[PDB]
RNA sequence: AGGAUUGAAAGGGAAUAAGAUUAAUAGUUCUUAAUCAAGAGAAAUGGUAACAUAUCAUGAACUUUAAAAUGGAGUGUGAAAAUCUACGGAAGAGUUCUCUUUUCUUCUUAACAAAAGUAAAUUCCACUGAAAUGAAUCAAUCAGAGAAGUGGAAUUUAUUGGCUUUGUAAGAAAUUCAAUGAAUUGUGGUAUUUUUGCAGUCUUCAUAAAAAUUAAAGGGAAUCUUUUGCUCGUACUAAUAACCGCAACAGGUCUCCAAGAAGCAAAAUCUUUAGUUAAAUAGAAUAACGCAGGUAAGGGAAGUCGGCAACAUAGCUCUGUAAGUUAGCAAGAAAGAGUAGCUCUGGUGAUCGAAUCAGAACUUUAAAGGUUAGGGG
RNA sequence: CUGUUGCUUAUAGACGAUGGCAUCAGAAAUCGGUGUUGUAAGCCUCUCGGGUAUUGAAUG
């Protein structure tokens, strides 16, 4: 087989460190560099990974389009859809109880 | 590099202003049709020697054109 | 080291430069004494400590 | 499948008949050396072909059983068999 | 507005690849092709929904959320690469008086993008409402706060979107041939290993970083071309000769890549690519006494402080396995039988293939033992 | 006369020494005798075969 070394100055197997030996034209094979596996996005009360955005890293949700980066709904990319239909149900049930419990009764 | 992918769409780059050169590579099967622009390298696959014929035909006379072949330049 | 700061890269090269010997005009002065350089040093000799 | 040697240039050596037997009572059609019923041989004047329909053989088959000739009458080291990238082969010094 | 400096060439981090080139540097030069940052030239639609639209389709103060950014074990599995192998060849080389349609070598392709064809896993959405309870995994696990089924959406899979394919791009490179010019560069595998993800399981009186920086949301204040990209490091060794031990010191010193045979094994042994045949001088002779490695009649620890040293046992399968015991073990207890070569048969799957197991003839120098490899009570 | 030297010398031997021969010398293969192993390679038979054999063995 076709040994290969490290084309930049790291030498130890760190996270940042990664790479990939692929074959290249002649039956030699070359060193990439791939990238960390990302996490994506959370809603922030249930704590499960939202649909409709992608995994990558932070720098690289600017380079997306305007639409790849959110969800066309109210609280889109920060709430799932399950946890914005609490917040629609809570905000018009509680305010609905509020009218007849108190405020001329 | 980016591909075109039918005859329409190639006649507009060469149309437009923005190119740069053309060149232009038999293989044995078809023939592709390289323009040089100014941020990528758009090709164009013609398997149709007539419509290779008119392509060649609509280059403006002022641009640069390289005719390759089984040997390079 | 490949790594290393701009000025110690320029005081390593002065340890370069001063490993050298007296020229030959110099040793056909009149009244000259100095025919070889005492101060020179060679990596598998003398490590400079710096 | 139709292969030829060409010997335009080593007549002298190889006469183009026994080669013609040679590889009649040799090829191995089905592993017997001689039951070349199929394989088409002939003269072709300079040339010798095979043109061979039925029978399975190869290019690579030719140029072994060419080796096994030059080794057999120990002219191996003068003559060297070149495929002409035409289908077929020719011999050179 | 909230708290100052420094602190990592292994932590976090905007963005470059292939080929060629030099006596020596090259993700740095050259050719070609890219990418990033900073600049210049009354406010949209679609889908029931999950959600989707080459910028599109405004979005200030303020606030919130997410990312950067998080242990380990073990199991299963997707993909790539290497190795092995099936089919079909093209080109070259090796052996060849004994055979061998034979043995060997090459048959490749990047960053960044595209979207013919087509996957595995997981999570959600719509219809309907499950008991005679079903669904499923190697294991689990799940279901009226809604299973299975049918039809969809999203994300992950070493760049765009995982794989084949395409642009780059064959014009490069590889292997040949001729004297610069010509030829080729299919398709597969329910095989092994490494790498890289994924999915659930287990474990903790252990729960296994932060910031720079980025995106989104709530709110509703206001009304394609082109330019530039500064500073510093970059040679060489990285060790049975470039480092630390006074030295070309058998010592010590952190990592990356990783072929075949054989085997449970990255063990011992042999070989391929690469490196080397020099590494504090040799020749003749073949005394004693040594250092290292061995063997030995008969006896078998009588030697010795003492079985020190050496011998001995040793892999795998089957049968069998005591006292004692904290009931978990003791245990590979102890003890016994088998094992080779050749020619066959049968069992274990999918809509041709895997090494594995069992059995039967016959032959022999009667078979783990070249290497590796428990002495037991 | 003796010593060196030669026989990569032996009845000897660490080196010296000692012993033998030195042109009718010596060395060498080959052959025969003598041993060891176990029946070669090409086609059970060829086959008591083949191979080795002084190196510190014995003839020519």
């Amino acid at each position: 087989a076709v040994r290969v070394t490290y084309v930049r100055k790291h030498s130890y197997n760190t996270k940042s460190n990664g790479i990939r030996i692929v074959k290249t034209a002649g039956g030699n094979m070359t060193v990439q560099h791939r990238q960390k596996i990302s996490n994506g996005v959370r809603c922030g009360d249930c704590g499960c990974v939202l649909a409709g955005i992608r995994h990558i890293r932070p720098h690289q949700y600017g380079w997306l389009g305007k639409s790849k980066r959110t969800v066309t709904r109210a609280y889109g990319g920060v709430k799932c859809h399950k946890c914005v239909q609490k917040k629609i149900l809570r905000a018009f049930l509680i305010n609905e109880h509020n009218l007849i419990k108190l405020a001329a009764a | 590099p980016k591909q075109v992918q039918e005859f329409k769409q190639i006649l507009k780059l060469l149309k437009s202003g923005s190119i740069r050169a053309v060149r232009v590579k038999t293989n044995g099967e078809n023939t592709k049709f390289k323009v040089r622009c100014a941020k990528y390298l758009y090709t164009y696959i013609c398997a149709d020697k007539a419509k290779a014929e008119e392509l060649k035909k609509a280059i403006p006379k002022d641009i640069h054109v390289v005719e390759i072949a089984k040997k390079a330049p | 080291t490949g790594h290393k700061g701009f000025s110690y890269k320029l005081k390593l090269g002065k340890k370069i430069h001063q490993n050298r010997g007296v020229p030959q005009w110099f040793r056909m002065k009149t009244g000259n004494t100095i025919n070889y350089n005492f101060k020179r040093r060679h990596w598998n000799r003398r490590k400079m400590g710096m | 499948f139709s292969c030829t040697i060409d010997l335009t240039n080593c007549t002298d050596f190889i006469e183009p008949k026994k080669l013609v037997t040679f590889f009649r009572q040799t090829i191995k059609v089905q592993g017997r050396a001689g039951n070349t019923k199929g394989i088409e041989v002939k003269v072709a004047d300079k040339k010798v072909t095979i043109t061979t329909s039925s029978a399975k053989l190869c290019k690579r088959y030719m140029k072994y059983l060419m080796k096994k000739y030059l080794k057999k009458n120990n002219l191996r080291e003068w003559l060297r068999v070149i495929s002409d990238k035409k289908d077929g082969f020719e011999l050179k010094f």
